[PDB]
């Protein structure tokens, strides 16, 4: 029932850029013979297992860049990037393995850069597809940043919960940027019961909502 | 040379049992407990258990009890993890996992995904582009295919600027819906064809779809 | 018949070390063999001969890589100084007396590499019961001494180990035992046992990750912990296992030795309190082994 908490959730910053990351545990890690804490960090690359970092909270693994670095003893750690390198964007854990193992919820890195706020567009379902039996309406994010955005169907005003599924591009290795793609998925009768189809888009870079309808 | 392998993929149907398994090689088996570790889509790393190979004796997180059995078997020097009663959430990445006193060794992971499903083509739908002030977007919606493996490309790979295929979701009928779309300056609607080449291996289907604006 | 052969069926060595092999049995002449042959078509045995007792003037033993260091009525132990990976085999004992001729074999299984120990620990480890942990090495000689050494995580184990070496017929071993009281802290740590040659080098070593049973280790949290509560106010109080193995099943708080009645969370929390609500808290989670309770906090509320 040891809980790590690992904040931040996630960091945007520069190349070149130093950038750390805390640790914090609900009890002590510290192993009273030889006085080491167990607490580890890990790098993950998607698709990938985590790749050993840190062991013992600051003995950096073999052939481990020198850039990484862990500190901190008995609630509190961090790991230190020196200098942030474009081969460094990952999600990193803490990791404790006294007996049992239990990680924090990971930090998520990503590159900063000007906001850039999404350009909204509404698909409607084809004709194709209709006469399938099924209506997909697709809502498109197009170079947005930060990752952050709120995407909410609109059906005749009503709001729509449960019908949508979205999916998010990895950060662009040109402009830094996201895209999203959600769609909307109703029964051919369902669809036809409404005449408005709409998506909603809230985002940091825009001053108002968008809806594209 | 001291490397764990994990089994291949695994598709369930919901309500079905999947035992992973976990060979070890380069060091005695039953030194160090063996662990499992999930990782759901898009989640974080969250432990499962462990076995202890030498007496058998395991240990769980609270949250799998109900739901993972971790047996080991010494003769084939190889550890298992089996999932009881599976449904959406069951769907992840797994990993065994064992710690030496310096450094941890990781098994390259089993993918468990849960559906009724059995291989099938996917249906190629144009995202028709319309006025709805340079720029307009258009692409292919790949719906209803299993399992995932598809691969979208542009004028047989001729454009590459605006494109973005996205990652495919998994709807709740099990089957897979991808979307791929292209910006592209609103002048040449209408001139110069888009058409996605859609493929997917498994069911040994390739389409070609051109998308026409209304 | 009319020879009986007393000796372990097998014996262990590697390279670069010696073996001794204890024997007795119940002569005219004694060559070793190293997998012997008879060929049915010379009447002979053939291959490779390590020893010949014949051989007048043979040199004193220490100058020779292969020793018999028997009698002529009851003792055929050998000892072979280096032993080689080429000697793992048979070792074929021909001898004669002066009517009948005996060809008794004795396995030499020669590793390239030292060969690891075996810790042998109890099925059941619990904390401040004082249990055994042993380490079993299938090899020991004279001419090559050797020494068992405890590491907890790596480091030099610090308890006092004891060191003991059969060389009979019925077995060759060098055994360690070592005695401490484990405390739930040793669940889930390493414990190695290396074999070493008279210098600290290492050789080979067999490695467990201890399983400690112990009731529930807690640690108890509370919100106003630096300032005041007065009557009205809230106070939160948490509670945390640091181990328990097995798993716990339950939470329960108590209150001045009373059970809190629907109070079984990880979290108490007192909103609108009183002043009836001071006293000494605890939380108690519970084993298999059984319950572990916390410190207790004594909330003073003020007015
Ligand atoms: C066939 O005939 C041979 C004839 O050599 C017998 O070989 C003898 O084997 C015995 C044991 O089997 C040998 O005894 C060992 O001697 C070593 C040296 O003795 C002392 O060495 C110094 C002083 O020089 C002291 O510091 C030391 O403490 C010894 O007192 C020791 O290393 C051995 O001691 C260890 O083992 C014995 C029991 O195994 C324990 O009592 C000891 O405490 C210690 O653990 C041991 O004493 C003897 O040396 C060999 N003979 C000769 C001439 O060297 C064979 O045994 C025989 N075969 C059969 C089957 O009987
Ligand atoms: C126990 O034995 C293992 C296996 O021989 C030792 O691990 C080796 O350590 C050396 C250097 O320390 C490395 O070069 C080898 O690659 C390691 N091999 C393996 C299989 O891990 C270990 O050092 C020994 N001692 C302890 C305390 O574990």
């Amino acid at each position: 029932d040891i809980q790590l908490t690992q904040s931040p959730s996630s960091l945007s910053a520069s190349v070149g850029d130093r950038v750390t990351m805390s640790c914090k545990s609900s009890q002590s890690v510290l192993y009273s013979a030889n006085h080491k804490n167990y607490l580890a960090w890990y790098q993950q690359k998607p698709g990938k297992a985590p790749k050993l970092l840190i062991y013992w909270a600051s003995t950096r693994e073999s052939g481990v860049p020198s850039r990484f670095s862990g500190s901190g003893s008995g609630t509190d750690f961090t790991l230190t990037i020196s200098s942030l390198q474009p081969e460094d964007i990952a999600t990193y854990y803490c990791h404790q393995y006294l007996s049992s193992w239990t990680f924090g919820g990971g930090t998520k890195l990503e590159i900063k850069r000007t906001v850039a706020a999404p350009s909204v567009f509404i698909f409607p379902p084809s004709d194709e597809q209709l006469k399938s039996g099924t209506a997909s309406v697709v809502c498109l994010l197009n170079n947005f940043y930060p990752r952050e955005a709120k995407v909410q169907w609109k059906v005749d005003n009503a709001l729509q919960s449960g019908n949508s599924q979205e999916s998010v591009t990895e950060q662009d290795s040109k402009d830094s940027t996201y895209s999203l793609s959600s769609t909307l998925t109703l029964s051919k009768a369902d669809y036809e019961k409404h005449k408005v189809y709409a998506c909603e888009v809230t985002h940091q870079g825009l001053s108002s909502p968008v809806t594209k309808s | 040379q001291v490397q764990l392998v994990q089994s291949g993929a695994e598709v369930k149907k919901p309500g079905s049992s999947v035992k992973v398994s976990c060979k070890a090689s380069g060091y005695t088996f039953t030194s160090y407990w063996l662990h499992w570790v999930r990782q759901a889509p898009g989640q974080g790393l969250e432990w499962i258990g462990y076995i202890n190979p030498r007496n058998d004796y395991t240990e769980y997180n609270q949250n799998f009890k109900d739901k993972a059995t971790i047996t080991a078997d010494e003769s084939t020097n190889t550890a298992y993890m089996e999932l009881s009663s599976l449904r959406s959430e069951d769907t992840a990445f797994y990993f065994c996992a064992r710690r030496d006193i310096t450094t941890f060794y990781w098994g390259q992971g089993t993918t468990v995904t849960v559906s009724s499903a059995s291989t099938k083509g996917p249906s190629v739908f144009p995202l028709a582009p319309s006025s709805k002030g340079g720029t307009a977007a258009l692409g292919c919606l790949v719906k209803d295919y299993f399992p995932e493996p598809v691969t979208v490309s542009w004028n047989s790979g001729a454009l590459t600027s605006g494109v973005h295929t996205f990652p495919a979701v998994l709807q709740s009928s099990g089957l897979y819906s991808l979307s791929s779309v292209v910006t592209v300056p609103s002048s040449s609607l209408g001139t110069q064809t888009y058409i996605c080449n859609v493929n997917h291996k498994p069911s040994n289907t390739k389409v070609d779809k051109r998308v026409e604006p209304k | 018949s009319k020879w009986v052969f007393e000796h372990p069926e097998t014996l262990y060595a590697w390279e670069g070390a010696c073996v001794w092999i204890p024997c007795t049995y119940r002569l005219e002449s004694f060559i070793l063999f190293h997998n012997p042959e008879y060929n049915k078509q010379t009447s002979k045995f053939d291959g490779t001969r390590l020893y010949e007792s014949t051989k007048d003037g043979k040199v004193p033993s220490e100058q020779k890589r292969v020793q018999f260091l028997g009698d002529k009525n009851k003792n055929c132990t050998l000892s072979i100084h280096p032993v080689h990976l080429q000697d793992s085999g048979q070792l074929g004992l021909r001898m004669e007396s002066k009517t009948e001729k005996w060809m008794e074999r004795i396995h030499l299984q020669v590793s390239e590499r030292p060969f690891p120990p075996h810790i042998q620990l109890p099925p059941e480890i619990q904390e401040s019961q004082e249990v055994t942990l042993t380490c079993l090495l299938q090899f020991s000689c004279y001419g090559y001494p050797i020494q068992l050494q405890w590491l907890l995580e790596g480091v030099p184990m610090r308890q006092a180990a004891v060191t003991s070496t059969s060389l009979t017929i019925k077995s060759v071993f060098t055994r360690s035992e070592l005695k401490f009281s484990p405390q739930w802290s040793h669940h889930g740590k390493i414990v190695t046992c290396q074999l070493q040659d008279a210098d600290g080098k290492f050789l080979s070593n067999d490695t467990v990750q201890l399983n400690v049973k112990h009731t529930p280790k807690l640690e108890i949290k509370v919100t106003p912990s630096d300032a005041i509560v007065r009557e009205g106010d809230s106070v939160t109080m948490t509670c945390e296992v640091s181990s328990s193995n097995p798993e716990y099943t339950t939470v329960s708080w108590l209150k001045d030795g009373t059970s809190l009645k629907k109070q079984n969370t990880f979290t108490l929390n007192l909103r609108e309190v009183t002043k009836d609500q001071s006293g000494k808290y605890c939380c108690q989670v519970s084993n298999d082994v059984g319950p572990g309770r916390s410190e207790e906090v004594f909330l003073q509320v003020q007015y």
